């Protein structure tokens, strides 16, 4: 699992 | 939505077996009387979560030629365990309830738009779901301001490119190839 | 609830 900030 | 649906689901089996976990049966019914082989689990990276057609409160009613609607827990164990590298599943789900699909036009502040996103193919959010979940909402950023978008939020596509069954740095990719205004499609539950 | 993994 990721997390990405947009 | 609430009716109930019938699938087919064909799986090869893994290092780590079929990849889900089960209750029910006749000497262990959860759900009043209902003798129910159940789906309680979708194990993260195994061959069910790959697959991604099986659901958690799925009933098995056939593993290959074998009925399984009215058996014991442990007789149900026992037919998926005997049932060889392809195991042939019949189920059967009620239908969930159906989700809003919205257009969100959102303009960028100095910081982005203000959310975070996960998921993926191979970085599943949730065990047998490919697809780019909002995690995150910056308190003061362009998306919280705008006030639709909220944590649970699919993103289905950004202007005219689909994130449908995408790698997460992909998607990625895409929501950072946008100009300053972008527009969003938006799966709400 | 009897769990059984599969
Ligand atoms: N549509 C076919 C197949 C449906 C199916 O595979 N599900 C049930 C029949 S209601 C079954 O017995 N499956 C066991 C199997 O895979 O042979 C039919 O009319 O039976």
């Amino acid at each position: 699992r990721r997390e990405s900030e947009i | 939505e609430g009716e109930m649906e019938y699938e087919e689901i064909t799986l090869e089996r893994g290092n780590s077996g079929l990849g889900f976990s089960i209750a029910g049966g006749t000497d262990n019914p959860h759900i009043g009387d209902d003798p129910s082989i159940f789906i309680t689990k979708i194990i993260p990276g195994g061959a069910a979560a790959q697959d991604g057609r099986l659901r958690v409160n799925d009933s098995i009613l056939f593993v290959n030629e074998v009925d399984v609607r009215e058996v014991t827990h442990s007789a149900a164990v026992e037919a998926l365990k005997e049932a060889g590298s392809i195991v042939r599943l019949y189920v059967m789900r009620r239908k969930p309830p159906a989700e809003k699909v919205m257009e969100i036009k959102l303009i960028k502040g100095p910081k982005g738009l203000g959310f975070s996103i996960a998921g993926g193919v191979g970085n599943q959010h949730i065990p047998g779901d490919n697809s780019i979940y909002v995690t995150k909402i910056i308190e003061g950023g362009a998306a919280h301001k705008d006030g639709r978008l909220q944590i649970g939020d699919k993103i289905l596509a950004v202007n005219s490119v689909g994130l449908e069954d995408v790698m997460h740095e992909d998607a990625v990719a895409a929501l950072k190839n946008t100009y300053d205004v972008v527009y969003l499609k938006v799966a709400k539950p």
